């Protein structure tokens, strides 16, 4: 969370889906209904710089793509992630159509 | 990732790396020719890496394939970030194997608590 | 946040 270091080798973290009340605590009207909190809000567990775009695979099913937070790991401050739930006829859609 | 673990090589067989000149973020493979990251990712010019695990070395198991095709959506907010997700069609078909393998799209919403899996290489302290 | 760094610059 201090500094800046690149790991070579992929990196993993088991973190569980926030309910709407704390990703809207958090974020005070920032999280649009396109958008997942996951995370611990003790912070020092989280996506941060360079995880972007990658997924947040729940129960087999790619739920999440870290987006975006304010810093990385600070309390209070889980990542927030594109709730792909409400994409799949849009990724189907394009898909097809390309 | 910050305090996280180093995941078993290859356990995550969907994750990719995105890569122009060097990794700079990640994406999942969903289909044998697409690739689905977010938006603010964007760059015209991308090289899909495959079966990584260390992005420094060449291990024998990646398949380096150049995006054809990349699409942002329409809708996307660069301020407020909504609608951060964007596909990539890649300019050939990626071999699935143990190494490189698809992910599944939600049937369904994740109810609250929902264990989940995170990976990158991103910035780890 | 929890967005790029590397080959971003
Ligand atoms: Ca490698």
């Amino acid at each position: 969370s201090s500094g800046s270091s690149y790991p070579s080798l992929l990196q993993c973290l088991k973190a569980p889906v926030l309910s709407d009340s704390s990703c809207k605590s958090s974020y005070p009207g920032q999280i649009t209904g396109n958008m997942i909190c996951v995370g611990f809000l003790e912070g020092g567990k989280d996506s941060c710089q360079g995880d972007s775009g990658g997924p947040v695979v729940c129960n087999g099913q790619l739920q999440g793509i870290v987006s975006w937070g304010y810093g990385c790991a600070q309390k209070n401050k889980p990542g927030v992630y594109t709730k792909v739930c409400n994409y799949v006829n849009w990724i189907q859609q394009t898909i097809a159509a390309n | 990732i910050v305090g996280g673990y180093t995941c078993a090589a290859n356990s995550i067989p969907y994750q990719v790396s995105l890569n122009s000149g060097s990794h700079f973020c990640g994406g999942s493979l969903i289909n044998s020719q697409w690739v689905v990251s977010a938006a603010h990712c964007y760059k015209s010019r991308i090289q899909v890496r495959l079966g990584e695990h260390n992005i420094d070395v060449l291990e024998g198991n990646e398949q380096f394939i150049n995006a054809a095709k990349i699409i942002t959506h329409p809708n996307f907010n660069g301020n407020t970030l909504d609608n951060d997700i964007m596909l990539i069609k890649l300019s050939s078909p990626a071999t699935l194997n143990s190494r490189v393998a698809t992910v599944s799209l939600p049937r369904s919403c994740a109810a609250a608590g929902t264990e989940c899996l995170i990976s990158g290489w991103g910035n780890t302290k | 946040g929890k967005d790029s760094c590397q080959g971003d610059s």
